[PDB]
RNA sequence: GGGGCAGAAAAUUGG
RNA sequence: GACUUAAUGUCACGGUACCCAAUUUUCUGCCCCG
């Protein structure tokens, strides 16, 4: 007749629901689904505070189920007193149904009591149920109950005010995923509550019969689950900070807006978020990157004046003002506030409305009328029941992702919303699931869904889960899954996640689509989680053993546990390690199970427990079947995914840009390489150094683009309800992908010294000939060489069910990657990321090996231009010329509007590669500006810069950007194209003096010039790719005797061009492009070497290494989708003939760097026609291409009076080709005996290097008494006109 | 103005969708493109949007909600989502007043048709009183142009269904030609209480349905009108149910050997109302006996027409692969005809006779009527040439069957006492199969079961008495899934015996050491291509393997042989050399059909595919037994091919249920599934 | 008599 | 002990926030008169 004070403690996050009595429960769907949860009621008014509890009927149901199971174990007895089966049906004629109905099976046994239970005496089971009581179904006084359960209230440890809902609960969206398609069908919400602070409930049970006390106290220790969480039942005896940060972020945004730099604010936001990965010292020790030396402006954006001070000191003051919220919350809140103010000032709040994608569905918990059933289950008398417990750890072999909805939607009170209303999105598009202490989490539902998926695969058959149900499903999967209990996992790691960006490409123009950037949070690889599984039954299943052996890893085999939600990109493959299996017998060790409470909540101790410290009743399980004996394995689970592993060799620099890490790291660089954060398990830190990698998204997109171009499916405007090959292999909106890709990791990064290389680039104006304003940049890629290649190891998984044609498509894509059609990374058109070779591991399947293995002259132009005979062929060595001249075409440009696409390999067009060689006729200077000190000599004399030759890992090279710029200037001058790179500035501006047709092509509406059609623009990728040139043969290192290095030259002072000389006298116009003259003016610089190291300051001039004449370099030009005349004009621009050459490098006014390009081989391939290796393309058809290009130029000129035929073209009939070929004519090549004298004037006699009586100063050449302005401009437009006697 | 250009572009797209010349895929692309441009215009002009743009949004959502096909035996939530969004959108349209009169009446008519469709598809959300108030306000505005739009006619017919009297509007309702005959009969019945024109126009409607496919709306509304007429106790439903049954039969006649029919929800209630109509007309007093026998024969014909096909789902129709290239063409014309009928409704051997049995046979049909909750057994006797019928209830039998199913699927051999309880419950619930008047003593009985009674052992029923006698001790039983599977011309005529075997865990090595299997076709380690090489009509084929049951498609239930096994469709296609061949299958039925959770089930095993091929009979097991029992059956059939199965079941200990229930479990598991 | 430029322009989410 | 349960009947451990997208396109480390 004594009370019992009971406490229940939760060891897992449990579930909460709002309280409605009995009819308002039927009004709501969440309340009908939310029974058997914990209940929340509001206290007071305003919907802010309340209290939570657990009803006594739920505890009564759990105790009744435990009593029935314990009586079923001992064959209807407990400690010697037999029990009857009891009653579980109610006739509707007398009395009402008891407000809850049972759909599950009821365990029964043979009743051998030989008595019928009456009111006067009854068994413990009947008196525990409450059959023969005075109270039933209508409440009265709290006496006349034989056994009574009170409500269970939350034991708040410290007394405070009324507890809030947002301090205890948090909302979350769960899912249901179809098995055949791999896509969700519907969703539903729930409230999850904390167990660390708010997981203890206290109640009272009153029993007025000392005959069923032992069964009740035993059954209290057999309850294992309640409210969606593991439990143990025992018997006892900052709005102001957000407002301040919004005000200061408004200050920063206005300070940026005054400088007309609003669009950087977005970028700045991301940078501040990246500062959560570092410590606080990056704002306290000032480790943010400083700018270039001797620059008045500092960094790109860390040195913008905000109300008089720099941005870094403003951030220091802001961190001193807000030190009480931590570093992480400060960075995240500042980033979010800056993003919100940017979105407000721009004008678009990003509405986020979705047409027909919600489908929120709750299971109809009400019973439709009919189907009130009673199903007894009778176990055989002999049978044994056991419980198996499996303990281990989960390890992430790849970066993982567990998706969650955005904050300001996971608020438990304010879930009220409407269909019409739009939803404001936040800074991060895809968030990750975390704990309250910012720990990483594997939820129970994802583990249970993955186990259900692998069990359905292992059985080979199963049911799709039905929600509105009156009869329990008897499929095998469901029978086994009704006996499995899991537990949620949290790591011991509380560091911030990593942001990974993703774009999407437009296949027609090969550039980025509009509105396709997004960012995903990923977790580190190598993290470890606990793993607990329990199974209660009569025998251990073979399919469960097959799934456990599938998930674990060993030597040779690797784990195959796919959890999470980015599986096609390879995110979420786990492995199972440290597996121990223990067995508990229940027919003889039931008291020990009751006493130890099943080790619920003490499974961490079991992993480190020895053999001799186990409790009583728990034995190690020895009959665990090995992997080669499991028949559901190796028939259903092993052939499911197959692995292809390969290695790519890249013999060029490789750059996959980051652009935010370059902002937040020291060095002051524009684009740096991509790095990963890998976690270590032996030492609990992350790692000291990162690992360079190529993303899985990138080479997934490479494979997809290759397959789509070979088949022809990229050209379709929509892929909704599509059965094409690309949508079958790579998935769509309605189907998941049949192929899964992983990252490419660098495997040979320790064989290098100085892994990263510094390469700087510039843009050269077409008129002035110098560098353009704000057009200088740097890149920091990985240093790959033709003799020191980078090796990247990658992997992709393929599914069972593939046909032969799709395997042929994948093999053809791999062969296209091996041949070099798809370069990795960025800046591929200037030679970055060019694939040199492939290799395939020997454990790749045999059919793939056979498919990849089975898929494996002195050309001259002989044309001679008649050079300008009045300068040098009349007077040999008595004239002085000007080092640069101007080439003037007309005004008209042919603009084309049917632009050639990149989405297929068209039938009539051409694609292939050219192998070319380059020979130096004059000395060549290509500096290496990574090291300003270079050789030596900075310590002896301050100031002076000295460089070496350009090299990667000790191999002399010429970059592809220089060759591309030289060939682009030649092609645009040949084809009368627009001025591609131009600047508008001080003496009106010189943009207005240009004709409107020669302005650069902006947009695709008006069309594209031939240069912008071949070489590309901002919104159209080009169709030519230039590679890095390698040194092959010949001499080296031009030797001057008296010099501090032997292979060196100290050059003269060289400064910026002045357009005031070229266009004076306001009624004048820009005279076209600027070209330089071929001469041996380097001998004057060489012999006058002592007079240069004195008589001028060392700060002005530069010292460099030089190469002699006769060197040979080799390089490659690749092309796709070229017409015959475009290829003809390209082959003519490469090799314009005998005695015509190009200009490359430093010191072009002094005569350095005359190069001759000779074509060695041309190869064209046609993959629309069936197959063969690449052809040879002999001399006749390439001469036909040159003739087609000449006829196209004749048609563009308009003078159609010249006939057509198979005659060798004389190019000098057209005027501008004649002017161009006179500008690029070499007068010392055919063993002629003439050399010109080309040098600049002297500027105001008695100055440096004035010859005695030449009268060649700028005083007597710019004073209008001789040579007026029109004669001066005409003297710069005619090539090779003499200046010292002035024609 | 550019906004009017965008609006007229959207209306041009919607009127392109309205024309009955476009395909469903083109309709989907056009209407979702129009919805994309309208939602972009909404995002641009969010609060400065005019009312008519919101009206166009709701109209586009109605056209989207038309073209969503129902997958599964329930309403998809995409349709309800589209309907509720179009209701919300038109609500904020009609709260945005001061349009013209045409805009106001157009908004009210769009809201009316949206509320009508949402009330039809969902009842608890949209009650009838809200529909009454909404349509009363809509006709208070004056949407009564019955010569222009059919939507006003739908409003009128729905209001006459609800009860708002519209005898003032009756002449305009009848004189309109756009209203078809069903609305005319509904108007004549619901308002004027004139029955003769209603009977005429209902006869025209049931005559019109004989070429219309099953996926049309008129079937659904006709059966709903018949059920409403039945609910108020009229006198015209008894003819209309039989007329609609005859129309559905003559329409479903137009299919082939791939027995499929479209799944619509009100098929079963139509067949139940037709059965109840013919049953009541047979219960009415008639002095001529031949009319009564003809009406009982019509009951049997109704049951046969229900049992003939098996009503595949929609996602199973889209999901299943393509083979043999002509059955693909018949399947594709069936599928595209059905879907174009579904959208076109909304945009604007020879079969034997029932008395052609051999002499000395009694035939028993079953029909579970879900409306009255009863079960009817129809008996045909050939020697007396008579028809009779009796009734029973099927609730407690379903409870005992589910108890046996749960106990079996947990403890396979130890559910023998629940098997005995189920057999005694069959004998108690259906006592007429022990009476001499219903079934004569000593005649072979053929059962044609239709429900979960396919799974019940009928031969092992126990008489409700003290010393109970089994059913199989005096009668020889045979089974059949439907009467349309029965055929003539056995003509075995050959003496070749073939074996196939894939599983080696069963101890059949003593059986493979036999000398009867002396032909080249006998082999261990069988495959599907080795199954399709059987040459010319073996007398006895024995397949020993396992089974896998697809729980949605009966076409994908497979026999576990090598190289992926052989499926139902491949048995229908590839196997040709099995005419007049007795087949003994070693795999149990429980591995070939999924376990059931409803009272109704229609899932056909591979044995009926063997019957459709041409086999003479299939002898199999209902549940899992030991391998030695199948070995003894195969040996007894090899030594003796003429003898019946009930003598073997009696001899081996099939009458020992009171003392040793494992022998009774192993004995009565064997069933012959083929009619001579 | 004397050094400049040291990044610029888009895309920041949609099915 | 009110807020806050009904007692001969609760599978919610009956449901993976899932599917689809290449951080990319263009650019000579160059160079003279007040
Ligand atoms: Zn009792
Ligand atoms: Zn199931
Ligand atoms: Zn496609
Ligand atoms: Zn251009």
């Amino acid at each position: 007749d004594m009370n019992i004070t009971v406490e229940l403690t939760f060891f897992e996050p449990y579930r909460l629901v709002e309280w409605f009595d009995w009819d308002a429960r039927k009004k709501s769907h969440s309340a009908m689904r939310g029974q058997a949860f914990a209940q929340w009621t509001w206290k007071g008014k305003g919907r802010t505070a309340g209290k939570s509890f657990i009803t006594g009927t739920l505890v009564r149901s759990a105790v009744i189920k435990a009593v029935e199971e314990l009586l079923s174990l001992n064959n209807g007895k407990w400690e010697g007193v037999p029990c009857c089966n009891g009653s579980f049906q109610t006739d509707e004629s007398k009395g009402k149904k008891p407000s809850f109905l049972r759909k599950r099976h009821t365990l029964q046994w043979q009743a051998n009591n030989k008595n019928i239970c009456d009111k006067e005496e009854a068994c413990p089971f009947c008196i525990l149920l409450g059959r023969f009581d005075n109270a039933g179904k209508v409440h009265e006084r709290n006496k006349d109950y034989d056994i009574h359960f009170s409500n269970f209230d939350l034991d708040h440890k410290q007394e405070k005010n009324d507890l809030r809902l947002v301090d205890i609960a948090s909302g979350r969206i769960l899912n249901r995923v179809d098995f055949d398609t791999g896509k969700a069908k519907d969703y539903f919400r729930t409230w999850e509550a904390d167990y660390e602070t708010y997981g203890t409930y206290t109640g009272r049970i009153t029993l007025r019969n000392e005959h069923a006390k032992k069964l009740l106290l035993a059954s209290l220790g057999f309850v294992d689950k309640l409210c969606g969480a593991l439990c143990r039942i025992e018997v006892i005896k900052s709005e102001d900070h957000n407002d301040e940060l919004r005000k200061q972020a408004e200050v920063i945004v206005e300070a940026f807006k005054q400088n007309d730099k609003l669009e950087k604010i977005r970028i700045l936001a991301d940078a501040i978020r990246t500062l959560r990965l570092h410590g606080e010292g990056v704002i306290e020790k000032d480790e943010l990157p400083d700018g270039k030396e001797e620059r008045d402006k500092g960094h790109h954006l860390w040195d913008i004046k905000v109300q008089g001070t720099a941005l870094r000191t403003k951030l220091k003051e802001l961190w001193q003002s807000n030190k009480d919220i931590g570093w992480r919350k400060f960075t995240e809140m500042l980033g979010s506030n800056l993003y919100l103010i940017y979105k407000k000032e721009t004008g678009g709040v990003s509405t986020r409305f979705r047409i027909l994608g919600d489908t929120e569905y709750y299971s109809k918990a009400h019973d439709s009328e009919g189907s009130d059933l009673f199903i007894p289950v009778t176990p055989p008398e002999g049978i044994e029941t056991k419980e198996w417990i499996i303990v281990g750890r989960l390890k992430a072999a790849t970066p993982f992702y567990f998706g969650v909805q955005q904050p300001s939607d996971s608020i438990p009170g304010k879930e009220k919303k409407s269909e019409d209303s739009l939803v404001i999105n936040e800074h991060t598009s895809f968030n990750i699931l975390l704990d309250k202490e910012n720990r990483y989490r594997i939820p129970r539902s994802a583990l249970r869904g993955a186990l259900r998926r692998d069990l359905r695969t292992a059985f080979g058959s199963g049911c799709n889960v039905s929600l509105g149900g009156q009869i329990l499903c008897n499929c095998k999967v469901c029978i086994e899954m009704r006996r499995i209990t899991l537990k949620d996992s949290v790591s011991d790691f509380s560091e911030p996640p990593e942001i990974r960006y993703r774009i999407a490409k437009n296949p027609g123009t090969a550039t980025v689509e509009d509105g396709s950037l997004f960012d995903i949070e990923v977790g580190p690889e190598g993290l470890t989680f606990p793993f607990v599984l329990r199974y209660r039954g009569h025998k251990f299943p073979e399919q469960l053993s097959s799934v456990i052996r599938y998930w674990e890893e060993n030597d040779g085999k690797n784990g195959m546990a796919w959890l999470g939600g980015l599986d096609s990109t390879g995110k979420g493959r786990f492995a199972l390690k440290d597996i121990k299996i223990f067995e508990w017998d229940l027919n003889q060790k039931i008291n020990e199970y009751i006493k130890e409470r099943g080790m619920r909540g003490k499974e961490k101790e079991l992993l480190e427990m020895g053999e001799s410290s186990l409790p009583d009743g728990l034995i190690p399980y020895k009959f665990f079947e090995e992997r080669e004996c499991l028949f559901p394995y190796k028939e259903n689970l092993k052939p499911q995914w197959s692995e292809v592993q390969y290695t790519i060799e890249v013999g060029s620099p490789l750059l996959t840009a980051d652009t935010i890490s370059a902002l937040t790291e020291p060095g002051n660089r524009d684009a740096i390489a991509y790095k990963k954060r890998v976690y270590n398990d032996g030492n609990n830190a992350i790692e000291p150094e990162p690992r360079f990698a190529v993303k899985s998204e990138t080479h997934r997109g490479i494979f997809r683009t290759a397959v789509g171009r070979r088949t022809g499916d990229l050209g379709k405007e929509d892929h909704e309800d599509c059965t094409c090959d690309m949508c079958i292999i790579f998935g769509n909106e309605h189907e998941s992908s049949k192929i899964r890709f992983e990252d490419l990791e660098l495997i040979n990064g320790n064989e290098f010294e100085k892994l990263e290389k510094h390469i700087d680039h510039v843009a050269i104006d077409r008129f002035t000939g110098g560098a353009l304003d704000k057009a200088k940049f740097d890149t920091y890629p990985l240093a790959g060489s033709p003799k020191k290649p980078l090796k990247l190891k990658g992997r992709f998984w393929i599914k069972k069910g593939f046909s032969g044609d799709h395997k042929l498509l994948i093999t053809t894509a791999l062969s296209d990657i091996r041949d070099g059609l798809y370069p990795l990374g960025s800046k591929g058109g200037v030679g970055y990321g060019w694939v040199a070779g492939i290799s395939i591991d020997d454990n790749v399947p045999d059919d793939f090996k056979e498919m990849i293995n089975k898929t494996e002259g002195p050309i001259n132009n002989d044309y001679v231009h008649p050079g300008h005979q009045s300068p040098k062929q009349d007077h040999k060595n008595k004239n002085i010329y000007y080092p640069h001249y101007f080439l003037d075409s007309g005004s008209k440009v042919y603009r084309e509007k049917d632009i050639i696409t990149h989405e297929e390999f068209t039938e009539e067009l051409l694609s292939g590669k050219i192998n070319c060689k380059l020979e130096t006729l004059t000395p060549l200077i290509i500096p290496d500006t990574s090291d300003e000190n270079g050789l030596k000599l900075q310590g002896n004399k301050p100031g002076h810069k000295n460089y070496k030759f350009f090299n990667i890992n000790g191999e002399l090279m010429i970059p592809g950007s220089e060759l591309r710029g030289m060939l682009r200037t030649h092609f645009e001058a040949l084809t009368k194209s627009c001025f591609a790179i131009f600047g508008e500035d001080s003496t009106k501006t010189l943009g207005g003096k240009l004709d409107k047709a020669l302005h650069p092509c902006t947009g695709l509406s008006d069309g594209l010039c031939p240069g912008c059609h071949l070489f590309g623009t901002t919104d159209y990728k080009g169709r030519v790719k230039f590679g890095f040139a390698k040194y092959e043969n010949g001499p080296e290192w031009l030797i001057t005797r008296g010099n501090n290095p032997e292979r060196s030259l100290t050059l003269g002072v060289l400064e910026s061009p002045r357009p005031a000389f070229s266009i004076p006298d306001d009624e004048s116009e820009i005279p076209g492009r600027k070209f330089y003259l071929h001469h041996n003016g380097w001998r004057i610089i060489r012999q006058k070497q002592l007079e240069i190291r004195e008589t001028v300051q060392p700060e002005r001039n530069v010292t460099t290494e030089v190469m002699d004449k006769g060197n040979v370099f080799s390089f490659d030009v690749r092309f796709e989708n070229l017409r015959e005349w475009e290829l003809g004009l390209l082959l003519q621009s490469l090799d314009p003939g005998k005695n015509i050459a190009h200009k490359l490098g430093k010191g072009k006014p002094y005569g350095f760097g005359s190069v001759k390009i000779k074509i060695d081989s041309l190869h064209t391939f046609k993959i629309n026609s069936n197959n063969d290796k690449i052809k040879r393309v002999p001399q006749s058809d390439i001469r036909e291409y040159i003739n087609k290009g000449y006829q196209k130029l004749i048609e563009w000129s308009g003078n159609n009076s010249i006939q057509k035929g198979n005659v060798l073209p004389q190019w000098h009939v057209i005027p501008h080709i004649d002017k161009l070929y006179k500008l690029l004519w070499v007068p010392f090549l055919n063993d002629s005996k003439l050399e010109p004298d080309v040098r600049y004037p002297v500027l105001n006699e008695e100055s440096k290097g004035y010859i005695e009586g030449s009268d060649y100063t700028y005083k007597k050449l710019g004073d209008k008494d001789n040579l007026p302005y029109k004669t001066r401009v005409k003297g710069l437009t005619t090539p090779w006109s003499p200046w010292n006697p002035f024609q | 103005t550019r906004e009017d250009i965008d609006r007229k572009e959207a209306e041009r797209l919607l009127d392109e969708a309205f024309n009955p010349r476009t395909k469903p895929v083109d309709r989907k692309k056009i209407i979702n493109s129009a919805l994309k441009i309208l939602i972009g215009l909404y995002k641009e002009k969010k609060d400065d949007l005019t009312s008519a743009s919101f009206i166009s949004i709701a109209r586009a959502y109605y056209l989207v909600s038309i073209t969503i096909l129902p997958k599964g035996t329930t309403i998809p939530e995409k349709k309800k989502e589209a309907l509720r969004k179009g209701i919300e959108f038109i609500d904020r349209a009609i709260n945005k007043f001061n349009g013209s009169i045409l805009d106001s009446q157009r908004a009210f008519r769009i809201k009316s048709v949206l509320s009508i469709e949402f009330n039809r598809i969902d009842r608890e959300k949209c009650d009838n009183i809200k529909l009454k108030n909404l349509l009363n306000e809509a006709v208070d505005k004056g949407c009564t142009d019955f010569d222009t739009y059919e939507w006003d006619i739908q409003i009128a017919i729905r209001l006459c269904e609800l009860g708002v009297d519209m005898e003032g509007h009756f002449d305009n309702l009848i004189k309109s030609n756009k209203a078809n005959d069903l609305q005319k009969a509904k108007a004549y019945y619901f308002i004027k209480k004139d029955d003769h024109k209603a009977k005429e126009h209902m006869d025209k409607c049931t005559a019109s349905l004989k070429y219309t496919p099953c996926s049309h709306r008129l079937w659904d509304e006709t059966v709903g009108f018949i059920e409403r007429l039945k609910g108020d106790s009229s006198t015209l439903w008894r003819d209309f149910a039989i007329k609609t049954y005859r129309s559905c039969r003559v329409q479903e006649k137009e299919t082939g050997t791939l027995r499929l029919r479209w799944y619509w929800s009100r098929h079963r209630v139509l067949y139940d109302m037709a059965f109840l109509a013919v049953k009541e007309q047979a219960d009415d007093e008639e002095p001529d006996v031949n009319v009564k026998q003809a009406k009982i024969k019509k009951l049997a014909e109704i049951s046969d027409s229900l049992k003939s096909r098996f009503s595949l789902r929609l996602s199973d129709m889209e999901k299943m692969p393509k083979s043999d290239d002509e059955s693909n063409h018949e399947f594709k014309k069936f599928l595209d005809k059905c879907v174009t009928a579904y959208q076109d409704g909304y945009v604007i051997a020879k079969l034997l006779e029932l008395t052609q049995v051999p002499e000395g046979w009694v035939v028993v049909h079953f029909y579970l009527n879900k409306l009255e909750g009863m079960g009817n057994a129809i008996v045909f006797d050939k020697c007396a040439n008579s028809w009779q019928y009796k009734e029973f209830q099927y609730k407690e039998l379903f409870e005992v069957f589910l108890t046996w199913q749960a106990n079996y699927n947990l403890y396979k051999e130890n559910a023998a006492e629940h098997l005995v309880t189920l057999c005694k419950k069959i004998g108690e619930t259906m006592p007429f199969l022990f009476c001499d008047n219903f079934i004569p003593n000593g005649k072979d009985v053929l059962f044609v079961p239709h429900d979960f009674l396919h799974r019940l052992p009928l031969h092992g029923s126990i008489e409700n008495k003290t010393n109970g006698k089994l059913f199989l001790e005096n009668h020889s039983c045979c089974y059949l899934p439907a009467w349309s599977f029965a055929s003539e011309k056995e003509a075995s005529t050959s003496d070749e015996y073939v074996l196939l075997k894939n599983f080696d865990q069963g101890h059949f090595e003593t059986l493979q050491n036999n000398q009867i299997w002396g032909t080249q076709s006998v082999k261990d380690g069988a495959s599907s291509d080795d199954l399709e090489n059987i040459r010319n009509n073996p007398r006895l084929l024995t397949i020993l393997c396992h089974g896998e049951a697809n729980m949605s498609n009966p076409f994908r239930s497979m026999l576990k042989l090598a190289n992926g096994g052989i499926t139902y469709l491949e048995i229908l296609n590839s196997v040709k050399g099995l005419k007049g061949s007795q087949v003994i299958l070693g795999a149990c039925e429980t591995d070939l059909v999924p376990p059931l959770s409803d009272v109704m089930d229609e899932h056909y095993s591979v044995a009926t595919a063997l019957l459709l091929i041409g086999a003479a009979g299939v002898v199999g097991t209902m549940w899992k037994v030991r391998s030695n029992k199948t070995k003894s059956l195969i040996e007894w059939k090899l030594e003796n091919i003429e003898y019946k199965l009930n003598e073997w079941q009696k001899e081996t200990g099939g009458a020992a249920y009171k003392d040793h229930p494992p022998t009774f479990y192993r004995s009565i598991a064997f069933r012959s599934i083929g009619f001579p």
